[PDB]
């Protein structure tokens, strides 16, 4: 069983890996700037026609 | 936009100097003229999409001049949507 999973998600390793780094990077592109330990500051801290042409650009291409 | 009233009996030739060198417009790698008066302000939708896909998108490729009646209706409002949409 093992094994027979393993080669399901072995020919789409790339896939899973590109959906995983997404994932990451949003979740730590909106993270305050400061480790967890020092991230006390932080927190501190924090308390048109342009769609039209792309939806023609879009729709044209 | 270039607007320009002129005699009917006019040669052609002053009309294609003016616009060549006046106006900034350059020699044009193709020129294609547009006809039929197309009855009926809204166009066959089979008819609009070969238009503005075929002629423009040769137009686009190879950089041309279209020649149409300039009245905002039926196959003239066509052809300036489509062009302004592939600008």
């Amino acid at each position: 069983m093992f094994s027979y999973t393993f080669g399901k998600v072995q020919g789409n390793s790339d896939l899973y890996w590109k959906a995983q780094r997404y994932r990451l990077i949003r979740e730590f592109h909106s993270r305050p700037a400061l480790a967890p330990p020092f991230i006390v500051i932080s927190h501190l801290r924090l308390l048109k026609e342009a769609e039209r042409k792309l939806l023609t650009w879009e729709s044209v291409h | 936009s270039n607007f320009l009233r002129l005699s009917d009996r006019t040669d052609p030739a002053a009309v294609y100097s003016l616009v060549t060198r006046t106006w900034g417009f350059r020699a044009p790698n193709l020129v294609v003229s547009v006809l039929g008066g197309s009855g009926g302000p809204v166009l066959q939708t089979w008819l609009q999409d070969l238009l503005r896909r075929g002629l423009v998108r040769a137009a686009q490729s190879t950089g041309a001049w279209i020649v149409t009646g300039g009245l905002h209706t039926g196959i003239g409002r066509h052809v300036g949507v489509a062009v302004r949409d592939h600008q």
